[PDB]
């Protein structure tokens, strides 16, 4: 229920973690479809300010803690 | 392999956190492979230096204490961690599971080589129970029995016997020396056997399927429970290939970049926990190692147990 | 077989994504439906899909478990089968690899589309093998088509230099000759998978949860069930159990271990009898475990001859973990407690003399050591004796017949080895 | 160039033992051998709720209603017995030595530098600010944690255990031995010069430390506590754990290792904590803040790669506080 | 800007031990070392029913059905001999010291300000008002819970133990002292001021506390109760080793019962120290946070805006800090 967020550069692709591209948008559709949990609507705005905002070449790490 | 010409007591080794987590699929007693790796650590500290070469390890375990605890309303247990440090920000890290326990064997080490006619059997074993002494065994360090009673010498049992009669003599002195504990060794051919009559009775059955049969206390309508010969239980049996054999200077990350890396996954065997004195000679029940490093299977065994 | 159900197959799944994207879409305004039907419709999601692979892998024995800090190699590769009898794992699965996935979860559409079941098989497997309905299909120019071809294949490939990291573990092992190689284990993700899967079955299934009920009632069922205790549960993720693999998901963490333990990691305390009472009641001193061996030689009294032969095989072998465990039950109260000569009294049973070793000797010098090692007392397997004796019941089915020849044989036999055992204690 | 190698590793010296808790009367310490352990027992606790509510638990009626619902915990306790007032906590210590010899290394090049840079600081300055810190924290007794806050008298005899039996016995005042001083004295000096000889040889010294805590009668002793997750349903659930080795209570190894590594008073910070463990980004876990960060150029991996690499060498105190933590051990490296 | 702590631990100062009860008669109260101790035994008791139906077990057929298979259960019960009226109720309390120290903290600012707070609050007014409560707490037995209510005449001895032996010895009238008037004696302040030096750290406090309750012959004592996991086991009294005993936290409850300071009448008298001020028997939290004093609105008033409460107040949330707990949010 904890959705944090995190600009990584280099991502960590050996694991199953959430990383969305820099010129892309997020998708609560594959959150939804990839980890069990549905994104509620007030973190996706947030999400979306972070993804947009962002250098060519820079992830967003999104994850929840639950 | 070989057949040693002495065999080395090491007394009841105290080890205060040694990994419960032998494989990916058992925990409990360590793997025999930090045994035989011991072993191997011991000749190569001191077994140069002695001119002798100590191979094999019979693995006895007087006393085994697992760091768990069976959470409220559930059947299985939980493993008992420890509080890593913080982060550099301050959050408490990622934890990470290992299981912790306490363990109490003492070690059958195969003494064979020509330093058994250089020094006197008492200096060689006391030099190797010196080097144990500040070392560790999985993980866990090995307590050195300080003010207490006793301290619990060494024997270097010369195997070499002049008759049938002193040779059985001083095997049952030295199984009446290690005899609260249990030896463990690997029973390979029965899991094999145990396949053939599970595929038997029922087809393209696996030997991970004979593996959990012979793990499990499955039970049978008429309701009678299926009897089990022994202590049989699973343990890691070595590893297997799953990349092709590296170049030193090849793999990124190494722990040196002068040995061959090769990347593995282990090899679940079947163990028998049995009584020292059911084995009527000491000379088996000693794990080494057989690697064939052409195909993989690097495991460890004990051959000629039966 | 043919390329055009596949191509109808392949643009089904892609209209089907589109189609959800529009239900979950919530629109109204803004014209967001020609920016999703350019890209999430035509061929050019095959296009990007080709770009996201390279975010995938298909993996078997993943590093991540191993501390999850460790940016190393990840392989799907099935090792060869051992040709030693009797030890395996991981090279059995043969049409049952769950095959996990690691990388992006942002990507996971890649792999669901390479997972599609079309005729027979994966998508991704008829993506392998080179044929007419492969690489006709998902494009209209072979040259394209033969770059996504490549491209879907190395999901399955390791990216990069292999390498493991100083998280990971790699353990020197002896070769026969010298030198060593170092071994980086790696964990095997769908072996777990397939044996969390069998203990799951065989744990919380319907057809095991019927004969558990069936047991309840007594009465009789087909088939039997398992129980599987001592088990150990490992989570691997700490509170994020998402971020190690696809299907570290599905077991949460969850390692489900099962029991690799020494007999004796139940501890028994000592206890030695004091009173006359106590030597009454603690002569013998049974352990549940003699009482659950016991149990067992009581269930051992009908017998046809061919069933006969494995029964007194396994009476042998009953009454031989008995005699041991009295061996060591004598071993360890003799060596642990120093309470056979804590107080004296009228009855302590003292015609055993066999749990108080060097109870009598390391303080009384010539006092009983010296009755102790000229008698050599090893009389107490005739005593031992009837309780096995206790053990069988009153049978006169094998009291006149042959099978108490065999008893007696066996018995007679293992007391002999309890003898020369007993009898070697002042050495 | 001499990159730093990819994998570093080093073995744990001053490796401690569990610190057996057992437990019995003052004024015959000297006869310490046959006292009874500190049981480890449970026992059952109502609590009222105190925690803070979030500013919409205020309501009288719910919190009313939840002051008639409380947490039935069973928690357990370590207490003296009725008849004893001193506890004899009891650990034994090996000062392994090869205290630059890292465990894994892949460069021979950063290997040899490092050992080079090691034996550099113990050919100037050796192992003797440090082992006074550590001959400290054996003797004023610091691994006793939380059985010292108000103990009347804590006593610490520490024995050279030799090839069977004392060699050399020590015996101190663990109070008038402050937590935070590091003052010089002549038995701690000879303490020190015996843990410099272990961290110096190749063989493993072992010391058995054993300390007496007149605490009071009945009263009650802390062992360290299990780490449990997933402790269960709500029900049957123990909401604490003590350790028992077996059927005696004990603190964890870990935990008096942590008390032996608290030398570091030279962090940059102020020492408003006085001395804290030594851990590479010098992080306290009771404060959950980290001193020593890598912004500032003071913590372990920078003054390691500036000593090792560059050949910029730090302070005095910083390179005791890099060697101390090679002493510690560890697990570095980048990728 | 000063916000709270997310981790504010405080040390349980006052720290007392199990109290231990053994039996014996009166008038050899005296020679009480060898006391035999009140051993729980186990009773079969036989219940009928005497709960509020639910309005629909009000039928006199399930009724006199129910009524007619009673439940068994097997308490246990501690009861006193049948030769000795007397319960030796024997504990230990260590005073520590140090109070507004809390063991862990994150901010180091906030510790300095809540350091700062308790010192001029000590500067200004030690710890009088605390210890002499405190010592009217171990003077009045309280502690002694319902092993008082009946007593007839109840005697408390309270020994400053020194390095082994009694470095000062009192003996009080537990009835003469009330259970809700904090008069003024001259061996209670000595006793007041004894805690008053534990609780300043300008010293080391351990007491002895012996309470001796002259119940009468082969009555029932009341240790603690345990938590229960036709042989029901409806009771599980506490015991240490093969003696009845009484919970530490039972014994610190009841020495935290000097705040009569809440905000509602006086009628009840004092009450136990916590935060949201509640007493679990009578389901009543006084200090509930709308009025502003609870413990956690008035620490967070005197630290962080140096609103400084009332003088009664204060001593309250310094007799919260005394207690010890779990402060802060998350």
């Amino acid at each position: 229920t904890t959705f944090t967020s995190i600009v990584t550069t280099n991502p960590d692709f050996g694991g199953f973690e959430f990383y969305v591209e820099a010129g892309q948008q997020f998708d609560d559709s594959a959150y939804e479809e990839a980890y069990g949990v549905s994104v509620p609507s007030a973190v996706v705005e947030e999400m979306n300010a972070k993804a947009a905002q962002l250098k060519d070449g820079e992830w967003l790490n999104v994850s929840h803690e639950a | 392999v070989t057949d040693p010409e002495a065999l080395l007591l090491l007394p009841r080794l105290s080890i205060q956190n040694a990994n419960a987590i032998s494989s990916p699929l058992t925990w409990g007693f360590p793997s025999p492979g930090a045994f035989t790796g011991f072993v191997h650590a011991l000749q190569r500290r001191v077994g140069i230096s002695l001119d002798i070469e100590l191979d094999g390890v019979g693995i006895v375990c007087h006393r085994f204490e697992a760091q768990i605890s069976q959470p409220a309303g559930k059947r299985t247990k939980v493993f008992n961690l420890t509080r890593n440090p913080l982060n550099r920000d301050g959050s408490t890290a990622a934890i990470v599971e290992e299981g912790r326990a306490h363990l109490e064997v003492s070690l059958l080490l195969g003494v064979h080589g020509d330093g058994l006619d250089d020094h006197p059997a008492q200096e060689i074993a006391r030099q190797v129970q010196e080097q144990a002494g500040a070392m560790r065994l999985a993980g866990g360090s090995i307590l050195p029995w300080c003010n207490e009673r006793f301290p619990a010498p060494n024997a270097e049992l010369l195997m070499l016997g002049g008759s049938d009669e002193q040779r059985r003599k001083n095997q049952r002195r030295l199984t009446r020396r290690l005899l609260p504990g249990f030896a463990l060794v690997s029973r390979e051919a029965l899991l094999q056997q145990h396949l053939e009559t599970l595929r038997t009775t029922l087809p393209e059955a696996t030997t991970l399927d004979a593996l959990l049969d012979l793990c499990r206390i499955n039970f049978e309508p008429p309701w009678q429970v299926r009897d089990k010969p022994g202590w049989l239980v699973p343990i890691p049996a070595g590893y297997n290939a799953l990349s092709p054999l590296y170049l030193p200077g090849e793999v990124r990350n190494a722990r040196d970049r002068e040995t061959p890396l090769r990347f593995v996954e282990n090899l679940f065997g079947l163990g028998e926990w049995l009584s020292p004195h059911r084995v009527a000679a000491l000379s088996d029940l000693l794990w080494y190692h057989h690697a064939e490093p052409d195909k993989g299977l690097y495991r460890w065994s004990t051959p000629r147990f039966v | 077989p043919t390329w055009q159900e596949l191509r109808q197959f392949i643009e089904s799944f892609i209209q089907e994504r589109l189609q959800g994207k529009l239900d979950k879409l919530q629109p109204d305004e803004d014209d967001k439906r020609q920016t999703l039907l350019a890209t999430h419709r035509r061929e050019a999601w095959l296009a990007d899909a080709a770009r996201r692979v390279g975010q995938l892998q298909l993996v078997t024995h993943t590093l991540k478990p191993i501390h999850p800090d460790a940016r190393g190699s990840n392989l799907h590769s099935l090792p060869q089968a051992p040709g030693q009898p009797g030890l395996a794992g991981s090279h059995e699965l043969g049409d049952r690899l769950v095959s996990d996935v690691v990388g992006n979860a942002a990507a996971l559409d890649v792999f669901k589309f390479l997972s599609l079941q079309y005729q027979g098989k994966n998508l991704l497997n008829w993506l392998t093998e080179d044929s007419a309905e492969a690489l006709q299909a998902l494009s209209d120019n072979a040259e394209q088509a033969r770059e996504w071809r490549q491209a879907f294949i190395g999901i399955t490939t390791v990216k990069g230099a292999p390498a493991s990291h100083s998280l990971a573990k790699q353990l020197y092992f002896p070769l026969p000759g010298s030198g060593y190689h170092l071994l980086a284990p790696l964990f095997p993700t769908s072996l777990v998978h397939h044996v969390h899967a069998l203990l799951r079955e065989a744990r919380f299934g319907d057809a095991a949860k019927a004969a558990r009920e069936a047991r309840s009632r007594q009465e009789s069922w087909p088939h039997g069930f398992s129980e599987y205790p001592n088990l150990a549960i490992q989570k691997f993720g700490g509170t994020k159990p998402q971020n190690i693999s696809q299907l570290n998901n599905e077991r949460r963490g969850e390692n489900w271990l099962l029991p690799s333990l020494p007999p004796n990691w139940q501890r028994q305390n000592v206890n030695a009898p004091m009173r006359h009472s106590s030597v009454f009641e603690h002569d013998f001193g049974r352990t549940p475990e003699v009482s659950r061996l016991t149990r067992t030689l009581q269930r051992f009294l009908a017998k046809t001859v061919h069933n006969n032969l494995a029964i007194r095989q396994r009476r042998a072998q009953l009454v031989a973990q008995i005699c041991d465990e009295a061996l060591q039950y004598a071993a360890r109260l003799r060596e642990l407690e120093p309470g056979w000569s804590a107080t004296p009294g009228c009855q302590l049973h003292d015609a055993e003399q066999l749990w108080l070793d060097p109870l009598r000797a390391q303080t009384d010098e010539t006092f009983l050591q010296r009755r102790l090692r000229g008698d050599w007392p090893a009389e107490v397997g005739n005593r031992f004796a009837n309780w096995l004796n206790r053990a069988v019941s009153s049978d006169s089915q094998i009291l006149g017949s042959p099978e108490a020849a065999q008893w007696s044989q066996e018995l007679s036999k293992e007391l002999t080895m309890f003898k020369e055992i007993l009898e070697d204690e002042r050495d | 160039i001499l990159s730093t190698a990819s994998v570093l590793a080093f073995e744990r010296k001053l490796d401690p033992s569990d610190a057996l808790m057992s437990a019995g009367a003052w004024a015959q310490r000297d006869a310490s051998q046959e006292w009874p352990a500190v049981t480890v027992r449970e026992k059952s606790v109502r609590g009222t709720i105190s925690n803070r509510l979030k500013t919409k638990d205020r309501d009288p009626a719910k919190l009313d209603a939840s002051i008639q619902s409380p947490n039935l915990q069973t928690v357990d306790v370590a207490n003296l017995p009725s008849d004893a007032d001193t506890l004899k906590v009891r650990f034994t210590l090996r000062v392994l030595g090869g205290a630059g010899t890292p465990s894994a290394c892949n460069d021979a090049a950063y290997r040899d530098k490092l050992l080079q840079t090691v034996a550099t600081y113990v050919n100037d300055q050796g192992f003797a600010e440090l082992a006074r810190r550590y001959a400290h924290n054996l003797a004023n007794a610091r691994f006793l944690w939380r059985n010292r806050v108000g103990a009347e008298a804590v006593e610490v005899r520490i024995n050279h255990i030799r090839q069977g039996e004392v060699a050399r016995a020590w015996r101190f005042d663990a109070l008038a031995i402050g937590l935070r001083d590091f003052k010089a004295d002549a038995e701690l000096d000879a303490l020190a010069e015996l843990i410099a000889s272990g961290l110096s040889g190749s063989g493993h010294v072992l010391l058995e430390v054993v300390a007496f805590a007149r605490i009071g009668d009945g009263q009650e002793v802390f062992p360290s506590q299990e780490l449990i997750l997933d402790k269960g349903d709500k029900k049957g659930q123990k909401s604490k754990t003590l350790y028992s080795v077996r059927d005696a209570a004990a603190i964890h190894s870990q935990k008096i290792g942590n008390a032996l590594r608290t030398i570091d008073t030279w962090y940059p910070d102020e020492d408003g904590l006085g001395p804290i463990a030594v851990e590479p980004y010098g992080s306290v876990t009771s404060q959950g803040k980290a001193y020593r960060q890598p912004k500032q150029k003071l913590d372990f991996y920078t003054l390691l790669d500036n000593w090792v690499l560059r050949d910029e060498a730090p302070a005095v105190e910083q390179q005791h506080y890099v060697i101390a933590n090679l002493i510690r051990g560890g697990v570095f490296g980048e990728a």
